[PDB]
């Protein structure tokens, strides 16, 4: 197939560097130019600059004046984005594109490889369980929730009984508070359930090798 | 910069119907060269961008015959024929004709179901929390349609502007209704000073709000 493989996800800190491989297979390299692309939450898919395999020379969007450089290394067909002082709003997904000298499109993106920085040291979360502080059958349903609060870095994963309860799952996604996660999912399950029978909520943290169990018990 | 604006945020296209993404340029996108390099994205969840059509009117290789292409000058307007699920995700217009190619926007296709209400629920802090001095409190709205909501926390009464946190999912897979989560986080001392704690819902399917309370 043809394509441009981009780098791994890195986690870096403020003040550090990192220097992104966009290697391009199966296409002639230097009849085309390496384009860049910053994608960053809510913010717009933004063209960061150009790298010229013809010529050498790179040209950047007055934004990523300096701090960013594009390297090249053509023998081995690899393109390099490098940021040097990351500061903590770096954080986003770097696209690295085959750009063409005709229609001026960019046709081949590369997957993507996403920079996060931040000062927070790998946590912990703490599972509290979340049971209604006694409210009625809205129609003959409950809706318990566990939240998933403190965490770095990403990712947490939260099933309930195991993996036997999907339908009524709602995981929301990880919202910030000072440098670290905090996360919520609920489970809906008919009247008859709980407390007759136990609903709980498996918390996982990977990134610390913690795997946490709170059963849901009534109020 | 050529500033694209393009809109709707959000097209609830009911699948199977034609569609029509617009956008537009803050200046021409005809160059001296005489031709017009406006171009189309395609974005599925988590995932690269795609071309889809080139110049305005031309399918990119594999693009089929679904979709077309139109406009000159200013506005332009990319059209799916008929829907179909294989084609949903956000749609990104950028133009390659002055420097440097902008991109606008960001139309996500999304499902277009009949108005539902959210299940709201509402939870006070669980006994470990308080322990550690923490409180949260946790309101979840649940299962609703149309995608916005207004979200109040009166707490005494008096409204509450700050330690809120909310959080989204997007359309569900299978019941094509939303669902957020409003989480108001305070210190125990901020907490125990008061009795009385409501989540409020203003949403498009109700005559007055919907209020959820427990009294501490
Ligand atoms: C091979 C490759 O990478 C391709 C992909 C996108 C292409 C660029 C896109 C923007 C246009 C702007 C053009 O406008 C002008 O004539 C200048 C005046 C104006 O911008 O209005 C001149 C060349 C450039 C900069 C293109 C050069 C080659 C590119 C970089």
């Amino acid at each position: 197939q043809i394509q441009l493989v981009q780098s791994g996800p890195e986690l870096k800190k403020p003040g550090e560097t990192v220097k992104i491989s966009c290697k391009a297979s199966g296409y002639a390299f230097t009849n085309y130019g390496v384009n860049w692309v910053k994608e960053a939450p809510g913010k717009e898919l933004k063209w960061m600059g150009w790298i010229n395999i013809y010529t050498g020379e790179p040209t950047y969007v007055d934004d990523f004046k300096g701090r960013f450089a594009f390297s090249l290394e053509t023998s081995a067909s690899t393109a390099y984005l490098e940021i040097n002082n990351l500061k903590n709003e770096d954080t986003a997904t770097y696209f690295c594109t085959r750009g063409d000298y005709v229609n001026w499109y960019f046709d081949v993106w590369g997957a993507g490889t996403t920079v996060t920085v931040s000062s927070a040291k790998t946590t912990p979360p703490s599972v509290y369980p979340l049971a209604p502080g006694s409210a009625a059958q809205t129609n003959s349903m409950v809706t318990l929730g566990c939240l998933v609060k403190g965490y770095f870095p990403e990712p947490v994963t939260v099933t309930w009984n195991s993996g036997s309860l999907s339908s009524g799952v709602h995981t929301f996604p990880a919202v910030l508070q000072s440098d670290l996660y905090t996360l919520s999912s609920s489970v809906t399950v008919p009247s008859s359930p709980r407390p007759s029978e136990t609903v709980t909520c498996n918390v996982a943290h990977p990134a610390s090798s913690t795997k946490v169990d709170k059963k849901i018990v009534p109020r | 910069d050529v500033v694209m604006t393009q809109i709707p945020l959000s097209l609830p296209v009911n699948l199977g119907d034609q569609a029509s993404i617009s956008c537009r340029s803050s200046q021409s996108l005809i160059h001296s060269n005489g031709n017009t390099y406006l171009h189309w994205y395609l974005q599925k969840p988590g995932q690269s961008p795609k071309l889809l059509m080139y110049k305005v009117s031309n399918r990119f290789y594999g693009v089929p015959d679904r979709f077309s292409g139109s406009g000159s000058g200013t506005d332009f307007t990319l059209k799916i024929s008929r829907v179909e699920a294989e084609d949903l995700g956000i749609y990104f217009c950028s133009q390659s004709s002055h420097v440097p190619p902008t991109f606008g926007g960001g139309t996500k296709l999304e499902i277009k179901r009949a108005d539902a209400a959210p299940t709201v629920s509402i939870f006070p802090p669980s006994s470990e929390q308080l322990t550690s001095g923490g409180a949260s409190v946790v309101c979840f709205l649940n299962n609703f349609y149309p995608k916005d909501i207004n979200v109040k926390w009166k707490i005494d009464g008096s409204e509450r502007q700050n330690g809120v946190l909310n959080s989204w999912t997007d359309q569900d897979s299978k019941d094509s209704t939303y669902s957020m989560s409003s989480t108001l986080t305070l210190t125990k001392d901020e907490y125990e000073r008061h009795n009385s704690y409501t989540c409020e819902a203003t949403h498009k399917t109700s005559t007055s709000p919907i209020v959820k309370s427990f009294n501490r």
